């Protein structure tokens, strides 16, 4: 969250997707069991930098490169490195109840709901602003610091 | 001096035309100038440019001076067209490196500034440094 | 020369006009004495220029002599004209801690004065700090 | 000069001809170049002298030309004819690290070329050597 | 899969081994129901020789010494010793989601499904990033890191 | 340990028990039920320390004293504190199937079948190599390590 | 000069009279010859010989020389005549250090010799080495 | 083990003490619970080391100094801290099975048992090789390789 | 000439008469010689005195020397007729310290003596050095 423009779509208004890429990529997540953030390149249809660079955007957030981004170590100690591979996120800034997560995909409830509750038991009460990054970048991100 | 070959994130990342890094890489080759800065106005942006030398030289891209604050410590003996020229600041410390705000990581006459202690170097734009310049000193 | 800048963090907090902030830096460079000692006089309430060279500084946040009593013997190193520049006499004068409440730790060129020995910062009311000479040099 | 034969456990592998064997091992002792290299495309695909090099020397053992990496940086150290007789091509630099890719360090002649600096041996086949000189050389 | 060019007939074809010996590992087959593949070496019936080179030949792999080649410490962790031994395997340096496993025969079908089970749920992505080398010294290596 | 030769032979070379010593001892085991080795120090003849000059002499193995030769670290689980107990033992060198022993017991049948047994419980296939081990030492080398 | 005492604990263990042990050393001490190396000969049986050596000196003991290979190049370290004199032939090199396939640890006439390199200490009976010396040149 | 000559009237043949102060002590001890060697020293009678020397004539187990005695640290390993405290003993040389304890008295009897029972637990299946000494350099002892 | 006690621990031990002590203390005192080697024989046997003047100096009293077998090589130079009136020589070398062991540590002209290596102190008294020494070399 926050709720989002759909994936693909923002893709089509940025020059990287057809409205055709976008539906039938939401067309496959709907059978498939993924989401659409994962099956516009899944179905085969948009580039993932492109998604990667584009969800944040969707929630009107940047693009934030896990290879290059500084993972503030509080940060993945905050959010445990079991709940961060689970959603495909890793954490970044931290202040008072702030948490920059980087994500495959900041549309990705789960992970911010079940972030939520991890910074509160931390003592963070919350507040995180999604960023987004290239899916490999942040698994590296997330093998290299915890 | 390895990096993630400068050029390719650019192009990769979606960050140039391919015009700017075959026109700038020729020029590094042919006349011996910094591909970093003879990039950008080449099809390239200067966001775009730091973003790709931040990552290949394992360095960090910066926002604008409210993210880039100056260190004082040096600030305030540097003159306002040093923040400007190099584009630099030195900030801090961290284990034994201190930061290096720069207009380009590749151009080492900038990375030079602050090296009497180790450092990682970031990366800026020409208005992130004339900020920097009405801000620092 | 590290600092949050005094005359910056006033005006931030409603501690001073902004016009004592430009001319007691005229004044600090033109007769080399410290901002923040110059700021009050020049349009800063007292309290007003600790309270912001504290939060420059990482300071605490102090009381004044009734408990922060200054040391006769370090008063002596220094001139009292020096100290007065510099913006505090010296409290003790431990070889890695004299203690010292300068009226402005941020002004480059007078709070180089004093320390012949560094010092550990804490910081109160002018009132205290002038009172600090009373009962000292 | 000692291995383990450097070039006859290909002929035990099935990995060369006999007579890729019995030429290259006279010119072994007639020429100075080693039979481990003078195999090379006597019967020997290039690839099993690399088996037998990863398995005979102990080489890390690496890759072809569409799979190694040319660069001038370190390539420039060895001339391209004696390095391709020699069988390696060194690669890549840092103030502190040069790789050496050889298909021969048993070589008499010349085995201890280029590892004379903070490099070690990898290993990888003559077909990218000369492509990757040609390359970066 | 794999597929390309079976292993027994291979490893004759190359001079390096009977069509017995073929042969006596299909006994094994016929004494046990494994495939060529698996008792061409399992069953100990044609020469290691012909399995470096053949084993190599059927589905492209290198052949390496690991007491020399750098055998990766931490990926003797991506293999459980005995998930190791049985099958005369060893992770050797790791390549992402990719394992350079070392084995006396990467070919064989039986002891590679055991193995890539485990360099999935024990390893990486397995991925292999293969190499062949007798059993011997790929035991020795395995001892020596766990 | 494996078996060659008889005891009396190198027990006699050694300067530990001489022929006749060898004799005398055996003689002891038409009620005892032991071997040569056994009943040499049953019967006062050898040290078990001299029993180790003669395991090793026996099969033409090294002086491996117990605090010198290195306790290979992975090799005190393979020949587990218990069985070298059993037969005065303490593993080094591992290779592959293969296991250097500092030891004791020479020949006999059993110390070959149970040690190899002992050992194919836990880990390899024995095929060791006795090496001289004073007794005393071999007990610190086994106590130190498993 | 070290051990634990060549001759001495072969005489400790029964394996040489101290008659043996004298006339070996006193060759040993004033042609430069050996102990270990004479008294087999002098009435010391071979193995037994070796079992004493191998616990005066912490020696590792060998076998024939169809397994105890020499090494092509450390095998001229010490040679056929120098190795028959010495007792002992370089072989290997691991840790800076060579193996020496000794007869008899103590060679007061040039023990340096082999000892070229840093070394490891082998032992086995006179058969061994007799082919040995003779393979190592 | 130790078994022993009376410490009561040792003491007078070596000119340490009296009879009188041999059996008043001896007495003291009966109602007390503790030893002669312990009576004599809260008495004032006798010095530790007098006393301890005795018992090394008392019962042939001569005197030695802990703070040199070669407290070879497998023994305290072997030995418990607090078995050595309990008893006033400290843990020697090994070898075989054999335990050089030095001990305030090695008439304690307890302590022989105790420690055998504890060595085996940890190792060694002891044959006291005992010797006696002043009980504060045994503590010392204790104190310092523990 | 100064260490914890010498006398009072002896005392203290049940090593020496007091007899012994107040002569070999009133000599050294008197006549600069060292109350150690003054006290043995004065109601004090060896055995007993080395275990106080090792303790006293932080240095150990080892075993009889019919154990303490000398340095195989230092022994060749300091041989029977030499070794048995010093008392004393070096042994091996234990990893990173050869244990020097004297006939009294009191002397520092003694601990001197035959410090060819790296050394801590060690004690052992003359009369069995005596039947060692004579036995040895």
């Amino acid at each position: 969250l926050p709720r989002a423009k759909p994936l693909g779509e923002i893709l089509v208004e940025l020059g990287l997707a057809r409205p055709e890429d976008v539906e039938e990529a939401l067309q496959k997540q709907r059978r498939g069991g993924g989401r659409l953030e994962d099956t516009l390149v899944q179905s085969g249809k948009l580039r993932p930098e492109a998604l990667a660079q584009a969800v944040a955007t969707q929630l009107g957030y940047p693009y934030v490169d896990p290879e290059e981004d500084p993972p503030d170590p509080g940060a993945p100690l905050l959010l445990p490195e079991d709940l961060c591979r689970r959603y495909g996120v890793f954490p970044h800034r931290l202040e008072g109840n702030r948490l920059v997560l980087l994500m495959k995909d900041p549309r990705n409830i789960l992970a911010l709901d079940d972030v939520r509750l991890a910074l509160k038991r931390k003592g963070l009460n919350y507040e995180v602003a999604p960023a987004v990054a290239t899916e490999a970048a942040i698994t590296k991100l997330i093998e290299r610091f915890y | 001096q390895k990096d993630l070959k400068l050029g390719e994130l650019l192009l990769q990342k979606g960050w140039i035309s391919r015009e700017a890094l075959e026109e700038a890489l020729v020029e590094q080759e042919k006349t011996g100038d910094l591909l970093g800065r003879i990039l950008v106005r080449k099809g390239l942006p200067e966001e775009a440019l730091y973003r790709a030398l931040a990552e290949q030289k394992g360095l960090e891209f910066l926002e604008s001076t409210e993210g880039i604050v100056p260190d004082p410590s040096a600030a305030l003996l540097l003159l306002r067209s040093d923040a400007l020229r190099y584009g630099a600041v030195p900030i801090g410390f961290q284990n034994g490196e201190v930061e290096v705000v720069l207009s380009d990581p590749r151009h080492k006459e900038a990375v030079a500034q602050l090296l009497n202690r180790p450092a990682r170097f970031y990366l800026a734009l020409p208005q992130a440094w004339e900020e920097l310049f009405r801000r620092a000193y």
